[PDB]
């Protein structure tokens, strides 16, 4: 009944949010590493 | 060169980590969805009662 | 040399944040599952009332 | 209950597994680094 469906709907929302946070940590890595490469490559 | 390749490897390694977490989260949703069917099926015991 | 340490440091930081996020997501998920255990023992009150 | 307790049990096992193999993979690339 309605405990479990509402549980699932919550799971869905938390699934999207934890997903964002993972994409963030990746995008930050891409920006930090791109800068390290660019600047050390100038050497 | 070497630094850009090393960057690509770290990126590809973390993306793998992300895939593992994704497959897990998908399995979360399936399990909680399987719960829904399981609760509907125990309602079946109580509707046999009501008959 | 320093670029290698930097890139290594950035990878480690990325994955250590992913682990922190999963650790909290999991702890939250188990509490929500435990809350679903309580909420349903309380739904037997309706059954035990019917039995009274 | 025995539904939802069965549920909490399994999530304990499978969440411990996911953390294990992740801690393995961090130990992996740091020893590779």
């Amino acid at each position: 009944a309605c405990l479990n469906t509402r549980f699932l709907e919550e799971e869905e929302l938390r699934s999207h949010h934890i997903l964002e946070r993972l994409d963030a940590h990746i995008e930050e890595l891409k920006r930090e590493s791109e800068k390290t490469v660019r600047q050390f490559t100038a050497l | 060169g070497a630094l850009e390749e090393l960057r690509g490897q770290y990126i590809k390694a973390v993306k793998k980590i992300k895939c593992d977490m994704l497959r897990y989260i998908q399995e979360s949703k399936e399990r909680a969805a399987e719960m829904v069917k399981a609760e509907v099926l125990r309602e079946r015991q109580e509707t046999a009662r009501k008959m």
